[PDB]
């Protein structure tokens, strides 16, 4: 809970040109995995 | 219509002393065939700079060196910051070095922001990134190695990260430093402290990203060794 | 200013003036004036006649001229600049057209600041300029610091003279990064010789006795000479053992200790010197 | 019903299938969710949906499988191109 709610309201993917370098993806996951969970 | 110069720098003086509320609007008039450096170093024997700043803020498009560094000084006493990123990004006909002494110490968090910020103007990490270490713990100081494009600056970043257990809001300090960091040292160091959980997910993308890596280059390899039969 | 139709009476004028000997202040006050707020910000003949004339008053109008003035010859007026006394507004030219290279070379040969060059290579990023650096810093005998304006380069060159200071003080050990890069770069000889030097002056065994294993391409036997003249001994061993040259190694194994494989490296050799000094 | 998962070869039905099989507490023959729908699975979603119900154990052995083949795969692409490369030479 404010574990994953730290680590997500902390930081967390956004639209932006920097994701070039190796293209993330879990992002997807992340976002959502424990969260809610 | 003048000829001459010189009337404008005792003129500036006459009204100063006599009528200097309505000084600004011959500063508007007279700032096209005016040396402004000239202006502000008069300005700042008599100290009267705090009156003219907003006649400064419009001949700023010069870019000239002692308007930025004074008006930023006057940023500086005024206490205010927002107009002080506009100058310094859109300007940056100054040192600074000088600024950043200012701004690493003036009592105020977003301030000193600002002096870790302008550093990277310079391309001068290791002071910016650690003066951040004093105060932000919230995520600004981590967003530096991304940009900062620089291998051995998050990995020291993250041994220290380790040193204080705040392993909490460790999953972020991969996710921007992702391309900076090699699965090794991760996987070991995270092993260690006996950490996996919010530690995964790196893995996680390593397992997605190296599976397309082999399967498109045995794509590729059949193509071309198929390819070398005809 | 109510004239405009043609350089022409304006040529004739200001031919009159620069043959005139007008005092300072007399001139460059028309051009002050029809170079701003007016249709003549050309160049044509522009430039001299108001910063030269400026330079004859050396002041900091030459600033707001160049701030306040383009489409200027920007190369010639800056040599010319720095062939008098100013020598901060010629710097503020190459700021001002972002020319890197041109600034150091000027900044280091009129003062000498290398305190004010090395943030503004900082700012900036280029190995001209880091080369100009470390060029810089052979000048002050700043061997620890003329290198990293070279890791930033990767600019191999005038390595001869880095070894020159390189002996001037006991530095094994940064040295050996420059070299171990700049072997990617110059596939010479001196490099590895001095290389192998370092090494065995920071006893780094473990992989001084590796690197010759490869490809090195070296003098092996010159540094050899330099290790029984310096006398740092277990590292001639190891020079001489894949090169096979029994006879010189022994005079090392004399001050070693060993006498069991010296004596097996004096029965290869058969010469009397190895032989009398072994026993 | 996971039979038919590995014959009808397509992708995002045995997802949803084991998703599924989590959402009971069924983790028993999960593993055999696996072996017939192996080719069907994604090793990503895999280890983290595994990750997520705190199951590594009779969860490993597709892992294991693939840490087989996938070295295999790097080694012998490592022996191609090697040979390529040797063959560019002459």
């Amino acid at each position: 809970g404010t574990e994953w709610e730290k680590v997500a309201q902390l930081c967390d993917f956004n639209p932006k040109s920097s994701k070039q370098c190796k293209d993330v993806s879990r992002l997807r996951s992340v976002l959502m995995s424990l969260k809610q969970t | 219509k003048v000829a001459n110069v010189e009337l404008y720098y005792r003129a500036i003086q006459f009204y100063l002393e006599f009528k200097p509320l309505l000084l600004n609007d011959l500063l508007m008039v007279l700032s096209p065939r005016l040396d402004h450096t000239r202006a502000v170093n008069y300005f700042s024997k008599v100290k009267q700079l705090p009156l003219v700043k907003p006649y400064l803020r419009s001949v700023q498009n010069h870019n000239n060196k002692s308007v930025n560094e004074s008006l930023n000084n006057l940023f500086i006493t005024e206490e205010d910051y927002q107009a002080l990123r506009t100058s310094i990004d859109a300007y940056d006909n100054f040192d600074n070095i000088s600024l950043a002494q200012r701004l690493e110490k003036h009592e105020l968090i977003e301030f000193r922001r600002i002096a870790a910020y302008l550093f990277k103007g310079n391309n001068r990490w290791k002071q910016s990134v650690e003066l951040c270490k004093k105060d932000s713990l919230y995520k600004d100081a981590m967003q530096y190695a991304s940009e900062s494009k620089d291998t051995e600056l998050a990995e020291e970043l993250l041994q220290w990260f380790l040193q204080e257990e705040k392993r909490e809001c460790f999953g972020a300090c991969l996710f921007t430093c992702y391309d900076l960091l090699r699965p090794d040292v991760v996987l070991e160091t995270a092993w260690r402290h006996n950490i996996m959980d919010f530690a995964m997910p790196y893995f996680i993308q390593v397992m997605k990203e190296y599976l397309t890596k082999v399967d498109k280059l045995d794509a590729s390899e059949s193509l071309r060794k198929e390819e070398e039969q005809a | 200013l109510s004239e405009t139709q043609d350089p022409e009476e304006v040529s004739v004028t200001v031919k009159a003036f620069m043959t005139a000997d007008l005092p300072n202040e007399l001139i460059e006050l028309l051009e002050k004036i029809v170079l701003d707020n007016s249709v003549f910000s050309e160049h044509r003949n522009l430039q001299n006649l108001l910063i030269l004339t400026a330079i004859k008053a050396d002041r900091t109008r030459v600033m707001e001229y160049i701030n306040r003035l383009d489409n200027y010859d920007a190369p010639d007026i800056a040599n010319i600049a720095i062939s008098n006394e100013l020598f901060e507004e010629a710097f503020a030219i190459f700021r001002k057209f972002d020319v890197n290279t041109s600034a150091v070379q000027v900044l280091i040969e009129h003062i000498g600041n290398l305190d004010r060059a090395y943030e503004f290579a900082e700012r900036c990023n280029e190995p001209a300029v880091w080369s100009q650096l470390a060029k810089a810093q052979l000048q002050k005998g700043m061997v620890k610091e003329a290198i990293d304006s070279y890791i930033k380069a990767d600019d191999p060159s005038s390595y001869m003279e880095v070894v020159q200071a390189a002996n001037t003080s006991g530095n094994w050990e940064e040295l050996v990064k420059y070299l171990q890069m700049a072997r990617k770069k110059a596939r010479e000889s001196y490099v590895e010789t001095e290389l192998i030097f370092a090494l065995a002056k920071t006893n780094r065994l473990a992989e001084l006795e590796e690197f010759i294993n490869g490809p090195n391409n070296a003098h092996i036997q010159q540094v050899g000479d330099r290790c029984y003249d310096e006398k740092m001994y277990d590292a001639a061993k190891l020079l001489y053992n894949n090169v096979s040259n029994f006879g010189r190694l022994a005079s090392t194994l004399v001050h070693l200790g060993e006498y069991q494989a010296a004596v097996d490296g004096a029965r290869k050799a058969n010469s009397t010197r190895t032989w009398k000094e072994v026993c």
